[PDB]
């Protein structure tokens, strides 16, 4: 049980596997809705700092084309909770979170481990 | 204990040795430094009695773990963590960093160790008694 | 009963000490302590009574694990779980912290080992007897 | 104080003789010299004073790595990470390094072997007293 | 924590299985920029000396047509930090960086572990 | 020392024995020398007192990795690496060189069980004395 | 100096008693045998001198891998490497060779058996001494 055991030493975990050198942002979009005739833009970014560590790089090819993309895989914290399309900014590069996976047993997850894919192709 | 600058000094001297005490309340210092002059005797030392007292108290915080509790911990002070891991992205494994098998319970951290020699620099461990009249 | 602030100087004493008990509910605190008052004298510290107290209850509450919480610990302390895993999300194992070599009880925990050296420094570890007349 | 270019010498000679001290901040290194000039004495040497206590000090910092980071030290002395690994990135084990036999704690470091030779040789490891009349 | 720990230590694995006798070479091409109707040439080259090692060779096969060419994989140090569209001169032969995957989980990553395929077909 | 061309003799010395210590730079291996000279004795050898000293500065210098610190190294001095391993590209593993239950330590390198048997043929290891007067 | 016809004949046997040592340089043996004629002695044997000087200087030269690399030989003395292997080419381990159970020093490898075995056939191992008036 104790969950709260399990919470502490995922902390101490991911603080061990991190640099405090990277430059990592999270950015929430949210709250849209179209106009009477049909067309608007939602005016609102909600970018805050993280850090967490990251994992298994891989290559990105889709026909040959050189164009020179990569995805990643992560490991954060349980602060400032992943939903399931946010933007994760790191060194520059933006990634779409197309998975959470939160690793769980229960409510108010330990942890996460998101999969990413780099934003455009 | 006989006046706040010695307490102060001793705490500071302390954070000195362990710069990782710095960032911990001094609430706890002053409570573990208040416990630890209970052992420690001013007559054998009368130069030294700060840095004495400094290096017990830590050997003391940190025979086992005492100074482990921080504002949120569990009953975790009769078992130890011996490994953790998440399934398929990272695990760590833990130990005991100093096997004690004299005995002796005062040989079982580095300071420890160095008051042992300290008093025995000042004044010998021997204890050497008749019975009088 | 022993002295009401005493024991409430007792309680929150071992509590500064130790803060993770401060989430605990005081009155089990005040169970352990009228429990531990039974074993130490009185006149043999007479000035770290408050100290010495706090020390033999914080072992006799962790000797063993014998302090658990309310309820959501099962009844089974006959038994202890070495190590434990989800199918595909964590693990964990663990060990014993201590492993005494002299069956005493009292060089079994930290707390009993610092309670045994003030003991030893207040009054001392002698029984010398002779039949009276 | 003890003369204070003899402590800039004694500590410009660990740095040399240790390289990767360069980059420690030079206070804690001057807490750690004046608190190790405790243990040794003037006339025993009267020549390799500043080695002597160089090696003394650098003892006692690397004893059981008592000398850690700044803040990026955990509180965490007794415990150490016997190995740790990355899922798909890398692994790598630790352990002990002089596995001690005696329980001296001068014989447990290369540094505390040289500062025991160089005290047997200048003075020796002999105490021979008498009481006086 | 201390990744200049794991830096070292990487270095002198690298330096353990690697040969200081094989020709090994870095190409980096880059600015470009078309003329007014639409035709140029970047005229740079850009090599610089590296040493590494390979492992895992892997023959070509297209349909049977016996063209007999071959495929490696890398292993590198952290200098010269490489691209995902790089060239690689091995003993006379040229390979293009297809995949970098450098290993590693903070920034300036500790070592390299590149797939090189051989140019051309 | 004396003079520098016994110091130059003694460097050539030692890097005519072990070649790596060529790419050291040479300032190091002074440092090394001029306190490694502090225990070796001229009247004993009178002949060979630069291969002496050479034998002791590398002996000294290797008992248990001190000269293992160049430019950049960090505090892991107190603990030492076993195994390490990419998780898909190499492994390597470890170990220590010599076993040395004798704990004379002079029998910890080559270099000082050398030394020790140039001391045995030139002055044996005995020491025999009697009370004067 | 011993003779030069002596220092090549000595060098010469050893090369070719060991032909594996044919394409090191030729002063780094000089060196060696000049270091390891302060060893042997000459009424002892006085006709296979040379035999005893070769067989003592290789025993020096490969007592724990003393004689190393010129350049290819990493900085590394007081560290072994028990097992390396590549992902997917190869894979080795290795071991130790004698594993002596006297620390003697002279059995710990085989030309210094030989060397021994030839000192007690010649003159012996044994020392006699009485007091002179």
């Amino acid at each position: 049980m104790n969950y709260s055991q399990i919470e502490r030493m995922a902390r101490k975990g991911v603080a061990f596997f991190t640099d405090p050198s990277r430059p990592m942002n999270l950015i929430k979009q949210g709250e849209y809705g179209y106009d009477e005739n049909g067309f608007e833009i939602p005016p609102m970014e909600q970018v805050i700092p993280i850090s967490g560590a990251t994992r298994r790089p891989n290559a990105r090819e889709i026909d040959g084309e050189t164009i020179r993309a990569s995805d990643i895989l992560g490991i954060f914290n349980n602060d400032h909770e992943i939903n399931e399309g946010d933007y994760i900014e790191i060194d520059g590069i933006r990634h779409v979170v197309v998975d959470a996976r939160p690793v769980q047993a229960s409510l108010e997850p330990v942890a996460y481990r998101p999969v990413l894919r780099r934003v455009s192709v | 204990i006989m006046n706040q600058e010695t307490l102060i000094a001793a705490v500071e001297q302390m954070r000195k040795l362990v710069p990782a005490l710095r960032k911990v309340p001094d609430e706890t210092l002053y409570a573990w430094v208040e416990m630890a002059e209970l052992f420690v005797c001013q007559k054998t030392f009368k130069d030294a009695y700060v840095k004495a007292i400094a290096l017990y108290a830590l050997h003391l915080a940190f025979l086992d773990g005492a100074l482990k509790g921080e504002d949120e911990d569990l009953e975790s002070y009769s078992r130890r963590v011996t490994s953790f891991s998440l399934s398929g992205e990272f695990s760590q494994t833990f130990g005991e960093v100093t096997k004690n098998q004299s005995g002796n319970m005062m040989l079982s951290t580095p300071w420890g160790k160095m008051f042992e020699q300290l008093k025995a620099r000042r004044r010998g461990r021997f204890a050497l008694m008749t019975g009088l009249r």
